[PDB]
């Protein structure tokens, strides 16, 4: 007994199949579910839930495995969703097939390392090969990025409803511009808040001028509706707050009790004149509220809710525009609840709902989804996630990638130009990787389920001909389409991480040659 | 006859303790020089941890077996005394025990092994000072950005080591630190590297400054400064207490809400204090009051909290701020100091991987330098940066000691054959172990092959050839060389080829690995003892 | 390991031993402020530093520029208001000294401990000809002080 | 004993809002997160020593039968409607070691002094704590999803149905955080975490007594070898042993979410989906 006791431990090319081959299915399982005629999965979660979506990542996140790759190809998945959110309908689908050759030379006794080598070769022309093919667009227009949403979001369920949610995901993003920055005003998906209810349909869902809040009025006598309100964030309590310092009291004379349980009385009756001097009509606080001082709110018919999130307390404020207060003497007037539109709070059915519309200018939005069961509703959200995440890339960057796999064959053509200029042992690694990219719309056929190898022959015999770039696959004929007409298109810096993540997979799994268990720490 | 363990002796456990050293050299053979290949470890539960240097590897491997805890315990020293040779040190440890116990194995005196083993070090770090290569003459920048690429050699980023080193050497001179009066000392570890999956070691990019793994408290708060007032503040804001146990008692209610009120315009006075003096930008590992992010709002103000301790030490150093565990003032008021105020040109909180991070750009009173992160998953980028981390100790060393030592294993090559005439010298019974220990110490080059996976002799004798060519007509100026290839697999000058390592690291790599064997090599009986 | 963040190194140094803790003064027995009134707030809080200040104050006053300071677990240890006026004093400083070793500090050293602020003065102040903590393991950093006017046997 | 009945008390008081719930705040809570109960934490025990000093240790104990039995009850009743629900408690901790040195104290929990004891010395009147997870509550990156995965009870100690770890909480009362037995133990009884050699010292006093109130003899007839001062000392050894309910040594030791993740607060005790 010597090494760790029970770790178990393996090397070389064993190893090198063995991840080989578990990429192979990672990627495999997923082959479906990319395309405008793509499939959509439904999922148990442990616990019993039900998630039922297409895009990749959730599943992978909603992936137990054993095998390590997998979970490294799992976190690669969620990383490209979190700086892209889509392509994951077709990055590991990526990755994997380029592992899937990359191993066809390790029977070449290769040594990874050059494989390697080529492959860093390989995404610097890519990258430069996109760059080439690229395409600037203006960003003020807002149908062509309507088109581009479109062409970003046919893909998913809600392609029936693709109308909807491209207004719908071009507008909150544009709210959101923060020029305190300068000229280098950056939006926020996290002020892009997004509720889900039941019921209704599709069509009700609709972006608000505002905030909405699953709470209500505390006391009946403050309105349900009012035009151009006030409001006020008040951070800290309403009410009477611990002495910090274990503070103490003792009384010896009778009346002393009593005067000091009307001091409380005073000392809240104090925080409301304070707020009232104002003028304000709305109140908002995180904590709780006194109903005696409520009373005294009530007493001036001023609208007020208590324990409310922070979070939306911020865009409740980047609604209005005010800025939120824990210290009612040190209220500033700057930040009265001006920037209101319209305040009401509605019933959706068993539930008060508050409304709050038409700020001047508004930064923060939340989009309302009304649809028929949440986990629909769940669904459209990943799919709206996505839907905005592209466009901000758009606003990241105004130049444009023709997608359809299009740009897949140029690179690929390009690669084997480059190939055949590159003379050594390194060349055929540099044409395999070429081999690899043209599965993608191979794997598009699939989806569709059109002769796969007649059209791609065809496909990359299409592009052999410099004249054309934009021939790509469409979706639902399987046929060779120029993109100009098709219009599926899509934000270059996509499909550069798209590139970028799938060859850093490659070197990352490439190099190991061993497998230890058992840390015990 | 001792209970609960029983014990073995001489060759048994001998034998014994070279079966566990052989075990944990293989454990690492595959990842070492340019054509090594790195370990990875599935934890328990796939927190896996994908790794080429073997201080991790090792300090992630648990061990029972005592002798080769040494090794890796060794290994961790070397670690924190080089970071790398890693590669190798643990491999020259086993081996060299493994040839000198094969002598014992057949009658040799240990001690007679020790005594050679002694000298062989000693006999080798004089000559390698007689083959010494200084630095100072060349390019400073150049041979850094030498070494450090073939240190990114073995690593996972090495085909990015020109963008890498040439990085990596900026930092460090962007690190210059004045010493003990009389030393350029350059400090590692001081220079802050954050990791982030997501875009490429392409996009990875070096902060002239400081970047911080933390946000902005508050969202109302505004985001980007383009001035120099900036402050740190070990003192936390809060709402100030009596801190030990001093009890507030009240027989006279009229005066609570003036003591109520205090309570925090205590915490409020120190905020409009230090706000008068106009400063900017504040930190405070302490915690920080939404009454004090409401009062900043109010300034537009920066504030930071819970900053880890060490960093906002390098930010006062950065900046030229004072980092204050409080406000006072050598009369009794607490007062503050415009004085205390760090400066910088601009510092920003940026959403990278959608988490904003906080940057700093360009301390006047001291030139900072800090690197950003960029790569697919989380596993990349924490191991990237140790060698990132080991990176800088080896540039360091450089820095540290002006002079060079060609890479490539040029090392032994020249050893073996050196010490195997100068073993001949002695007359003794240790020259055999002077034999042996050149023996063992050829590993290196056979490592290599293997782990570039060719004929090694070959490419051994060829070395072993032009090696003792450089020992035979001491006209050497057009006959001394120093220099071998993996890639393509064949002899050359890495010299010319750039390939260099820190002296100091075989330096202390051969006496570790010398006191190891020695400590390794005199035990000849183990006694287990089961527990309670 | 020092426990000032800026004083290295010392040369001429005069040291001190002091045991008596550096924090607010909490009597061996059960002791404790009554809060009750208004000015108690800011007093209290500038008087405890005025307290600290003329501990740190006299102690500067004797010139010295090396703290040593015991163990205290048992009761509140140096403050560090306290260690932030020997940083804005500059003075060196050391925590956490074990019961044992003061004779044999004393010993080495020459400087008999100060358990009273009164009992403290330059006389019983040794100084040396150097100290400092070196730094070696990379980190492993330790303290040293070498030369002393006054040879200890030990 | 006024301890436990208090810490009886409140237990029921979640369990009574627990059950108040209306099926379709939990049905969306469950499938969208958000505060299901909160109880206010000046309703804890308002009356008992550990909460006001109108009371008193020497006060009447509140009459309560069936203690232990009803204490084991609303324990088990109560994790299992987290059980089955995966809740989220404000009040729980991994590992009690943490509550007194390790976790964040924060705001208003700073002026916790640990006694770690029940002992006169000790000021037991002190207020109602509670992890402050107000950052995972309105957190986004953080929402229902996430919480099922990493917060709930069961990630760290097993399905209470189905686990022998114990379950323990923040210093609710006395700070002192309570040690309730796993249901696999067969009861859910629940301990103070105190340690063993802390309760030998309540006799250390009455050992010198009895060492100036009884004759060596007499004190080595009934000590045995020794007598009393050899027992305390070799009692004090035995302490992890002998004055030591099991429970309070059955925590989980494979941790992943944990208690250094949110500092202590004094608040509310509440429990969100």
């Amino acid at each position: 007994l010597v090494l760790s006791q029970n770790t178990k431990r393996e090397s070389g090319r064993k190893v090198q199949s063995g991840n080989i081959n578990a990429a192979k299915t990672i990627a495999d399982i997923i082959r479906t579910c990319l395309g405008p005629k793509s499939m959509m999965k439904m999922l148990l979660d442990p616990m019993g839930g039900i998630v039922m979506t297409n895009d990749g990542n959730a599943i992978l996140r909603e992936i137990q495995v054993q095998h390590p790759a997998a979970k490294s190809m799992i976190e690669i998945s969620r990383t490209q969703d979190e700086e892209v959110g889509d392509g994951t309908t077709s990055v590991i689908i990526l990755a994997g097939e380029m592992l899937s050759v990359a191993e066809h030379f390790l029977e070449q006794q290769m040594h990874p390392t050059v494989v390697i080598s080529a492959y860093r070769k390989a995404l610097d022309d890519m990258i430069s090969t996109l760059k080439k093919i690229s395409i600037p667009v203006d960003i003020s227009d807002s149908d062509m990025m309507l088109n581009i949403i479109n062409s970003s979001i046919t893909t998913k369920a809600i392609s029936r409803w693709s109308s909807l949610a491209c207004n719908i995901a071009l507008d909150a993003v544009k709210m959101v511009q923060f020029e305190e920055n300068g000229r280098k005003e950056i939006d926020i998906k996290k002020y892009a808040r997004v509720e889900k209810i039941p019921g209704g349909i599709i069509e009700d869902s609709c972006v608000l001028r505002g905030v909405m809040i699953n709470k209500d009025v505390t006391h009946p006598r403050m309105r349900r509706y009012i035009k151009n309100p006030r409001i006020v964030l008040l951070d800290s309590s309403l009410e009477y707050k611990k002495g910090e310092s274990q503070t103490d009291i003792e009384i010896t004379r009778e009346e002393d009790f009593t005067r000091i349980l009307q001091m409380e009385e005073e000392y809240i009756q104090q925080l409301c004149e304070d707020i009232i001097q104002l003028k304000p009509d709305v109140v908002i606080t995180e904590k709780g509220i006194s109903d005696l001082a409520q009373h005294y709110l009530m007493r001036a018919n001023i609208t007020a809710i208590r324990r409310v999130r922070k979070t939306d307390n911020n865009r409740i404020a980047r609604a209005c525009g005010a800025r939120i207060v824990s210290r009612p003497e040190e209220l500033r007037e700057d930040d009265v609840g001006t920037g209101a539109g319209l305040l009401e709070i509605k019933k959706i059915g068993d539930e008060y709902f508050t409304f709050i519309t038409d700020c001047k200018d508004p930064k923060a939005c939340t989009i309302l989804l009304r649809g028929a069961s949440k986990e629909i509703l769940s669904e459209v959200e990943r799919n709206l996630q996505d839907a905005m995440q592209v466009c901000r890339n758009v606003l990241l960057d105004p130049q444009l990638v023709p997608g359809g796999g299009a740009s897949e064959m140029a690179v690929a053509h390009a690669l084997t130009e480059k190939s055949k200029a590159m003379t050594g042992v390194e060349q055929w690694p540099y044409r395999a990787v070429a081999q690899a990219l043209e599965v993608i719309p191979r794997t598009l056929i699939q989806n569709c389920g059109a002769s796969t190898i007649r059209l791609l022959t065809s496909l990359r015999a299409k592009h052999t001909q410099e004249n054309c770039e934009t021939w790509g696959v469409n979706g639902e004929t399987g046929t060779l389409v120029d993109m100009k007409e098709l219009g599926i298109w899509e934000p270059l810096a996509v499909k550069l991480q798209t590139y970028k993540t799938a060859v850093e997979t490659a070197v990352l799994l490439l190099r190991i040659d061993d497998i230890v268990s058992g840390h015990k720490k | 006859l001792s209970v609960f363990g029983d014990r073995s002796t001489g060759e048994t456990i001998r034998s014994q303790n070279v079966m566990a050293a052989a075990s944990i050299a293989n454990i690492v053979k595959s990842s070492l020089g340019p054509v090594g290949l790195d370990k990875m470890l599935v934890d328990d539960i796939g927190d896996v941890t994908i790794t080429n240097d073997g201080a991790t590897i090792l300090k992630l491997l648990e061990v029972e077996h005592p002798a080769a805890k040494v090794l890796c315990e060794l290994a961790d020293l070397q670690d924190k005394e080089v970071g790398d040779g890693t590669t190798s040190v643990v491999i020259i440890a086993a081996e060299l025990l493994k040839n000198a116990d094969e002598l014992v194995k057949q009658k040799i005196h240990p001690t007679s092994v020790i005594s050679g083993y002694r000298l062989a070090c000693k006999e080798a770090v004089r000559y390698i000072n007689e083959n010494l290569i200084v630095n100072t003459d060349e390019l400073g920048r150049d041979c850094l950005i030498n070494a450090a690429k073939t240190s990114m050699s073995s690593k996972i980023i090495g085909i990015n080591g020109d963008f890498f080193a040439n990085m990596v050497v900026d930092a460090v001179l962007a690190i210059k630190y004045t010493d003990i009066r009389g030393q350029p000392r350059y400090p590692v570890n001081s220079v802050n590297i954050l990791k982030a999956h997501g875009r490429s070691q392409m996009e990875s990019m070096l902060i002239s400054g400081y970047a911080l793994n933390c946000v902005v408290g508050s969202q109302g708060m505004p985001k980007r400064i383009v001035n120099a007032k900036i402050a740190c503040l070990d003192f936390s804001l809060q709402k100030t207490k009596m801190k030990l146990g001093v009890q507030v008692v009240i027989t006279d209610p009229e005066k609570l809400d003036q003591i109520r009120q205090r309570e925090s315009d205590i915490t409020k006075e120190r905020i409009q204090k230090i706000l008068a003096t106009g400063a900017n930008v504040i930190l405070t590992t302490g915690g920080i009051d939404d009454m004090c992010l409401k009062y900043f709002v109010e300034a537009g103000a920066m504030a930071v909290r819970r900053v880890l301790k060490r960093d906002l030490k390098r930010i006062a150093k950065a900046s030229g701020a004072t980092i204050l565990s409080t406000l006072a003032n050598l009369e009794g008021e607490e007062t503050f100091e415009a004085a205390m105020l760090g400066q910088a040109e601009e510092v920003v909180q940026e959403r990278i991987c959608d988490d904003e991070l906080i940057l700093i750009k360009n301390t006047k009173a001291r030139t900072s330098a800090s690197i950003i992160l960029r790569g697919a998953n989380d596993f990349m980028c924490d191991e990237m940066e140790r060698s990132l981390h080991d990176a800088l100790c080896v540039v360091k060393r450089v820095l540290e000691s002006k002079s060079v030592v060609p890479g490539g294993g040029a090392v032994e090559a020249a050893l073996s054959i050196y010490l195997e005439n100068y073993a001949t010298s002695m007359g003794s019974r240790e020259q055999l172990a002077i034999a042996e220990f050149a023996r063992s110490l050829l590993v290196i080059p056979n490592t290599l092959a293997v782990n570039a996976a060719q004929d090694s002799t070959d490419l051994v004798a060829k070395l072993r050839a032009f090696h003792n060519e450089a020992q035979v007509n001491p006209e050497r100026k057009n006959l001394k060389w120093i220099g071998l290839d993996l890639s393509n697999g064949k002899p050359r000058d890495n010299k010319q080829a750039g390939v260099f390592e820190p002296t100091i690291v075989k330096v202390k790599s051969l006496k570790f690995a010398t006191e190891a064997a020695i400590t390794i090599l005199r035990i000849d009986d183990l006694i287990k003892l089961h527990p309670e | 390991k020092v426990s000032n963040s800026g004083i290295t190194r010392v040369e001429k140094a005069k040291i001190g031993l002091i045991q008596f803790c550096l924090s607010a003064p909490k009597t061996d027995m059960d002791n404790q402020i009554v809060v009750s009134d208004y000015a108690q707030m800011d007093r209290v809080l500038r008087e405890e530093r005025a307290y600290i200040l003329n501990l740190v104050k006299q102690i500067k006053k004797t010139g010295c520029n090396v703290l040593l300071i015991q163990k205290s677990i048992l009761r509140d240890a140096l403050s560090d208001l306290a260690l932030h006026f020997l940083n804005k004093m500059k003075i060196m400083v050391i925590k956490d000294i074990e019961r044992e070793d003061i004779e044999f500090i004393c010993k080495t050293i020459g400087t008999k401990p100060v358990a009273h602020i009164d009992q403290f003065t330059a006389d019983m102040l040794g100084s040396a000809e150097l100290a400092e903590e070196v730094n070696l393991n990379g980190s492993g950093k330790l303290l040293k002080i070498t030369g002393c006017a006054s040879p200890g046997k030990t | 004993a006024h301890w436990k009945r208090g810490m009886l008390s409140f237990v029921a008081q979640m369990h009574e809002m627990m059950n108040d719930v209306s099926p379709d705040d939990l049905d969306r809570v469950r499938t969208e997160g958000g505060s299901l109960v909160e109880l206010n934490w000046l309703q804890v025990d308002p009356n008992s020593m550990f909460r006001s000093i109108h009371s008193s240790w020497t006060d009447p104990l509140q009459v309560v039968d069936d203690l232990d039995t009803k204490l084991d009850q609303y324990w088990t009743a109560l994790n299992l409607m987290i059980d089955s629900s995966d809740l989220i408690p404000n009040f729980m901790m991994r590992d009690p070691s943490h509550a007194f040195n390790g976790v964040k104290l924060g705001g208003d929990a700073r002026q916790t002094q640990f006694s770690r004891t029940f002992d006169s010395r000790s000021s037991l009147e002190w207020g109602v704590m509670v992890y402050d997870y107000s950052e995972l509550e309105h957190d986004p990156s953080k929402g229902r999803a996430y919480r099922k995965e990493l917060v709930t009870p069961a990630r760290d100690f097993g399905h209470f149905g189905l686990s022998h770890y114990s379950r323990a909480t923040t210093p609710i009362l006395g700070k002192m955080p309570a040690v309730f037995s796993g249901m696999l133990t067969g009861n859910c009884k629940m301990y103070p975490f105190i340690k063993g050699t802390a309760k030998l010292k309540t006799v250390r006093k009455l050992v010198e007594a009895v060492n100036h109130a009884w004759g060596v003899e007499k004190i080595r007839y009934a000590l045995g070898p020794g007598g009393m001062t050899g027992w305390y000392n070799r009692t004090m050894q035995q302490a992890p042993i002998v004055l030591t309910p099991a429970a309070l040594t059955m925590f989980p030791d494979t941790i992943k979410f944990g208690d250094l993740n949110y500092p202590v607060m004094i608040g509310d005790p509440m429990i969100l989906g």
